[PDB]
Parts: structure tokens; sequence; C-alpha cells
DNA sequence: GGGGTTTTGGGG
DNA sequence: GGGTTTTGGG
DNA sequence: GGGGTTTTGGGG
């Protein structure tokens, strides 16, 4: 096998070249008709990678492969740009100007995929360590061989690649379209924005909360399936989405079976600047929370810094496999979202109770302060994604009488018959959890039974 | 403004707990829309999002009346007009039924249809399972949240609050998880079925018997 | 022609 | 190939 | 045997 440049692999041979590449860009392996399945990509190297740098504003130059298949699984997931890939049997041609390399996978050809980072992006999803730096973490055909002579060829590839990614945007501005003009498009554009927050609308829908460099805020609808890598606050590139000129209630962006949301390599430059210079946005919240019924969702919590990199657990599991399943019995913490059907007790008033540590009993405060230490004694109705068809509601508490949770309210228990000020925010809240769309991003802990919450603020 | 009709329908009966009759009589106009597909699955589209429409046994044959040599099951790609319609929300299983969320469909009854032939209709974005759409099933979901926030609110009396005792030290107390339940309604099964709309049922037909019965 | 498979030399 | 299936991740 | 493919009948 002989390893051949994307720049100077023929033209007029119009014989099988293999090669190695770096993969920017990709469509979702996709299906065309009642046999065919496809996947284009675009593909760079140390000799092909750039444009023109004189009127070209730093462009990114490259290469087409589009790899044919009569099946799904023989064809490529591209997650992650920056990563590597290996094609034997690829016929170059020149498609409207730019070197076009095509393999017939449903033949003879075949590809492999490499992590130019310490672990794939699955990998990294599963917290699974590389065998080795030279096994690819997927490859089509039963079989796939990595001759002595190649680990130099990938190693030093897998260097520029780096080199690469965090000298230049890899994704320049030529690529993409910016949100605040997505609405100008006639038809699809690509985007790179970073995720503000992934909403868990259903059993098997995430909501993405996109932003870009111009401000923008979208919405997009990304399946659970397709899409397991997606994470808040990282930055991805979404290949080929539409403006949904029938959302009024809020931007939202389209994508198709063949679209695909891409992210970036470690050393990527385009992503950490974009990372470090997207904030944040609560606008649409904040606007939201003035009308009656918010189609826009609304995560009221946020989780001490602490626990911000904690798996969430679904109250699926939290109230009905906790006891049963071995890795959810050794934890007593966990992160979780839902929303409040109901908050415990009614009357406001009696929020704050009094406690008497001695008889642990506590009692209302509706007749001086002798009943003793001041506590919150909440008991919250609530009910997520993985258990909306079901007939139940999860208990969820926050009683603070050991001090879990006790600025959940950013309000110091007090006497609530007594102090209007304190009665009266917690009247609002009350009002904001129990609305529609207002979420619960809350880490518990497991005493007795029972979740109480504990490092978890609101930010409204 | 909504530009799309099946959106802006759906939505308002969704928004008047499934009544028919609440919703705007501004938009019980004729409804003209491509058709995607035909077989195995009927589905229009008005422009921008397709959707299932059932067709009755009458329907089906005055179709037929005034148009014997055409074949229902094979509309594809060809127009149809909608004089005489009603939608109607019914419980179903969306695990199944892939025009339905939250095992909630809303129906687009038709009486009587034309087969607008070989008129050219015009070019219009990818048509999407309306079902599928973010505003939509948010729209559904809060339907859904509204029935089960009133049914919990009746059902759940008495602030039979969690003692505090049991939570208060306890080293030596251990318990199981599943004391947090809370049961919603008196629904029967695990699935929760307290709604308050009157769940409309007009007998259509499977789009199967409209196949055979133009070509067994 | 050459895989992969088994047809083990020959179809289209 | 900057594209549209049914599996109704594709 | 049958794909894809062009070898268009014959290798291994
Ligand atoms: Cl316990
Ligand atoms: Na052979
Ligand atoms: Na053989
Ligand atoms: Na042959």
């Amino acid at each position: 096998y002989e390893y051949v440049e994307l720049a100077k692999a023929s033209l007029t041979s119009a014989q099988p070249q293999h090669f190695y590449a770096v993969v920017i860009d990709a469509t979702f392996p996709y299906k065309t008709n009642q046999e065919r399945y496809i996947c284009s990509l675009k593909i760079v190297d140390p000799t092909l990678y750039l444009k023109q740098q004189k009127g070209a504003g730093d462009a990114s130059d490259y290469a087409t492969l589009v790899l044919y298949a009569k099946r799904f699984e023989d064809l490529p997931i591209i997650h992650r740009a920056g990563d590597i890939i290996r094609v034997h049997r690829a016929t170059l041609r020149l498609y409207n100007g730019q070197r076009q390399f095509n393999a017939n996978v449903f033949y003879s050809s075949s590809w492999a995929l490499f992590s130019t980072d310490k672990r794939s992006v699955t990998q990294e999803i599963n917290n699974q360590d590389a065998v080795s730096d030279t096994t690819p973490f997927s490859f089509s055909s039963k079989h796939a061989t990595i001759e002595k002579n190649e680990i130099s060829i990938l190693q030093n590839l897998r260097k520029w690649a780096n080199q690469y990614f965090s000298s230049y945007s890899v994704i320049s501005s030529d690529m993409y379209t910016a949100l605040n003009k997505a609405q100008a498009q006639k038809g699809d554009f690509d985007v790179v924005a970073k995720i503000l927050q992934v909403h868990e609308l259903d059993e098997y829908t995430n909501e993405l909360k996109l932003k870009d460099a111009s401000g923008q805020v979208f919405y997009t609808l990304s399946l659970k399936l397709k899409f397991p890598h997606v994470r808040t606050g990282e930055v991805v590139r979404i290949r080929s989405a539409t403006y949904d000129e029938t959302s009024t209630q809020k931007k939202v962006l389209i994508l198709s079976h063949y679209s695909n949301i891409i992210t970036f390599i470690q050393s990527s430059k385009l992503a950490k600047e974009l990372r470090a210079k997207i904030q944040d946005d609560h606008s649409v919240e904040v606007a939201s929370l003035k009308k009656n019924v918010s189609l826009n969702a609304v995560v009221l919590t946020e989780v001490d810094k602490k626990h911000a990199a904690l798996p969430s657990t679904s109250l699926q599991d939290l109230f009905h496999h906790a006891d049963s399943d071995k890795e959810l019995q050794a934890q007593d913490t966990f992160r979780t979202q839902f929303y409040v059907t109901k908050i415990e007790p009614s009357d406001v008033k009696e929020w704050v109770k009094g406690y008497d540590r001695k008889t642990k009993k506590s009692s209302s405060l509706k007749g001086a302060s002798g009943k003793g230490d001041n506590i919150f004694q909440v008991q919250f109705l609530v009910k997520d994604a993985s258990t909306q068809l079901n007939n139940n509601t999860y208990r969820v508490l926050l009683y603070t009488q050991d001090g879990l949770g006790a600025n959940f309210f950013n309000v110091k228990a007090d006497n609530l018959h007594k102090n209007a000020d304190a009665r009266k925010k917690l009247e609002d809240s009350a009002e904001l959890l129990t609305k529609f769309n207002s979420y619960v991003d809350a880490v518990v802990e497991r005493r007795n039974g029972f979740y109480l919450i504990k490092d978890t603020k609101l930010i409204y | 403004q909504q530009q799309s009709a099946f959106k802006q329908l759906y939505t308002e009966l969704f928004n008047n707990e499934g009544d028919f009759s609440k919703v705007s009589s501004n938009l019980k106009k004729p409804l003209k829309c491509y058709v995607k597909e035909s077989y195995p699955h009927f589905l229009v589209t008005d422009g921008y999002f397709f959707v299932a429409p059932y067709f009755t046994k009458e329907a089906v044959n005055e179709f037929h009346a005034k148009f014997p040599n055409v074949n229902i099951v094979d509309l594809t790609d060809k127009v149809i007009v909608i004089n005489n319609w009603s939608l109607e929300l019914r419980r179903v299983n969306s695990a199944e039924v892939f025009t339905s969320y939250a095992n909630l469909e809303a129906r687009l009854i038709v009486h009587s249809f034309k087969p607008n032939l070989q008129e050219r209709l015009n070019p219009t974005r990818y048509p999407v399972n309306l079902f599928r759409d973010d505003e939509f099933k948010t729209t559904i979901q809060h339907f859904r949240h509204t029935a089960l926030q009133a049914a919990i609110n009746k059902t759940v009396k008495g602030d039979n609050l969690v003692d505090i005792s049991k939570v208060a030290d306890a080293a030596g107390k251990k318990g199981k998880v599943d004391a947090g339940i809370v049961k919603a309604s008196a629904s029967k099964g695990d699935e929760f079925s307290d709604f308050s709309f009157k769940e409309g049922n007009t007998a259509t037909l499977k789009i199967a018997d409209i196949f055979v019965q133009e070509k067994g």
C-alpha cells in the first residue's frame, strides 16, 4: 500500500489511490434510495489546507471525499473535526474545480478513523481509554491493518493536525453563516456556535440552545442517539441547517437526516476562542418570564461549581432503580433535572417552620419565635422526561434543618408570617417553579430513602 | 403570525382543550395542500409540515363518485383540496403512531376532498412531521402540564409533608427511594390519563382498506 | 480482475 | 457530490 | 453464486 498526499494524487491516472487525511467537515451518513447511503467529507493534509493567502483572508482549502455504500453501518460517523481518516482504493477526479476523491465502499474501498486526541468522542463519552495510539476507533469491513511503516504517517499527521487547528480556524468564515443573518439565507446553511444549554425535551430528543459570535440565540432539536456528544459550554459546527419560518415564539433551526453536529479537537483555536468569547445568555428566559405561557424552557437553578462536572440521573433511575441498580447504590449524591408540578405546604407562609433540634419535631410560626430554629421545610412534587407518561409525581424535599440547601431561595429562613419582604420573594418563586416550561437543575443527597436538595441556588 | 396552516390549526385546537368549536372559525376554510406520500402512509403538506388526514367512509366514496378513474392511493405528487374537514383530539400510542406525540394525536378528519389533477403547486421547504416540531411539541407538553397540574392539585391534599424527623439525624436510618413516589390521579394503569378534553371519536378508514379497495 | 466465499469453474 | 430514508441515528 | 464492474470468460 502506497500513500499519496491530497495535492500530489493523480487526476489522469483514474487508478485507485490511497491516503491519510484530517477530517474538518462531513455530512452524516444518509440514505438516498432503497439501496444507497452516502457520506461526504472535507479532508486536508500538509499539502492541501490553505488558499492563496493575499486576497484570501486566510481561507481554508480542501479536498472532498465521497464514500458510497449500501449499508448505513459501512459509513463513518464524524462527530468531531480534527480526527484522521485512512482511505484505501479511492478514485480521484476534478469536480467543479476541486479534488474529489470517490470511494465505493460497497465494492473494494475502505476507510478507518484515528483519534487525533487521546480519546475518540465515543471513548470520551464512555470514559474509555484508547487501546493504543495506532488503533482505529472505527473502520469499514471486518478487518483493518496498520503496517509498521504507517505508524510514522499517522503520528506525524496527528502532530500536523494540532499545529494546524491551533494556528488556524480550519472552519473559516466562508464555511458558515452568522445566526443573525440566518433568516436571509435562501436554503440551508452552516453554523458555528456555543451550546449554551442542552434541554431534554423527551425520551429521544435534546433541544440545543445555541449562540454564536453574532450574539443571536437559536434553538434546534438534536436526537440523543444521533448526537450523544453534545455538551453544554462546548462549541460545535452544524452542517446543513435551515431557518424555521414557522417558529414565532423562538428562533429555531431545522436539521435534516444528513445534517451533522461536529465538535472540535482540543487544540482548536476557533473552539477555544469561541468558548471564552461567547458568554451565557438569559435574555430569552428573562423575557419569557413576563408571558403567561412560555414556549421557551427556563432552567431556574444553577448547581455549585464543584458539581458542574457531574453526570445527571433521571427521576426514573432515581426513584425506580436507585435501590436495585448496582451502580446507583454506591453513590448518595446525584444531579438531576425536573419540573415542579406542585409545592407543599400549599401555604407559602408555612414554608419556614420552627425546628426544635431535640424532639426533632417542627411547628408553625403562627405565634412568635419560640418554636425554635427557623428552617425551610418544603416538599416538591416533581416530574421529568423519563417519567413524562406515567401517573406519578416524585417527592424532592428542601429540608434545611441540617444546612442542606439552606440558600436555594436566596432567602435566609425567617418567620414568613411577619417578614413581608421574605414571604413575597418566596411567593414569587413559587409562581415560577410551578409555571410550565420552568425547570430545576439541582444536586440532591439521598437520606433515608429521600432526596434533599443541596448546593443549588435559584438564579431568577 | 403563523404561516403554517396545519401548525396554527392543530395548535389552536390543543390550546382550546381539543374543542373544535372554540378554535377560530376563520381557519375553517377549505384547505389546498400538496400530497407528499399516499401509501403506505397518506400524508399532505400545507407548504411546511406534513399531516396524515383520516378519511371517513363517506369521503372515500364521494371521491370515487365524481372521480372513478382516480385512485386515492396514487395521488402522490398530486395536490388535493378539502372542503369539508374537522379537527378532533385523540389519545393514542406514540410508540406506534408516528403522527402523534406524548400519546396524544390531533387528527384531521376529512369528510370530502377533490383531486386538483395536474395542478402544479409552488415549491416550498422540505415538509416535516408537525409532531416533531419543537414549538408544537412544547405546545402539547403545555397541554399535558396543565392537565397534570390540575389533576395533582385535586388528588393531593392535606399538606402531607414528609415528617422531618425522618431526614433529620438519619445516620442509622435507611430507606427505599420509592417512598417518594406519588400517584397523580385515579388513572387506572401506570399511565396518566386524567384529561378533561372530551376525547372525540369518528369511524375513520385505515389507509390499507383504501388500497385493496382500489388494487387488491 | 479480484473479494469473499465455496461456487472450487463459471453468469450477467 | 451542498444531499431527503422509513429505520417514519439512517 | 453473485456484486461490481469491465474482466465480458476465467484465478486463487
Ligand atoms: Cl437511604
Ligand atoms: Na469468482
Ligand atoms: Na470462487
Ligand atoms: Na467475476
